[PDB]
């Protein structure tokens, strides 16, 4: 079976057709992503790439991520 | 040991995502961002990337890549 995905994959949209790719952040780091003129710090945790900002607060609904 | 960024040019006019994930796949990288205007420029940050071997590889597998910036910070 595959190995664990290494990374988490950002996007600005949730839809295969129109979302725009940002950035690619190691599992277990941290990374700033620039979208719509703005910073958001997120930690790449596990496998599962749910978007998580550093500071514990809610990010958009339109960043997504997924694993790779 | 240190922290390196590395920006490189490439001309990928598909081409992106190829890119992209063959840079996240290189050696020792930690995070891959598109940026500029044309989104045309990918930095890289990690440490222990070994920026020949990467651009010889773009250049092999995409099209042509240029080094812009490399600096250990």
């Amino acid at each position: 079976g595959p190995a664990p995905a290494r990374f988490c994959v950002y996007y600005d949209g949730h839809l295969p057709a129109t979302r725009v790719l940002l950035m690619y952040v190691r599992i277990g780091t941290t990374a700033t992503i620039t979208a719509r003129g703005h910073e958001f710090e997120v930690e790449a945790k596990d496998q599962n790439c749910k978007v998580i900002l550093t500071n514990g607060k809610q990010a958009p609904d339109w960043l997504a991520a997924e694993p790779y | 040991g240190l922290k390196q960024k590395i920006v490189i040019k490439v001309a990928m006019e598909n081409c992106r995502s190829k890119a992209m994930a063959l840079v996240a796949s290189t050696g020792g990288v930690d995070s891959v961002a598109l940026v500029g205007d044309l989104r045309d420029k990918i930095e890289v940050v990690g440490y222990g990337i070994d920026p020949i071997k990467l651009i010889s590889a773009l250049r092999k597998k995409v099209g042509d890549a240029e080094l812009l910036q490399v600096s250990q910070a």
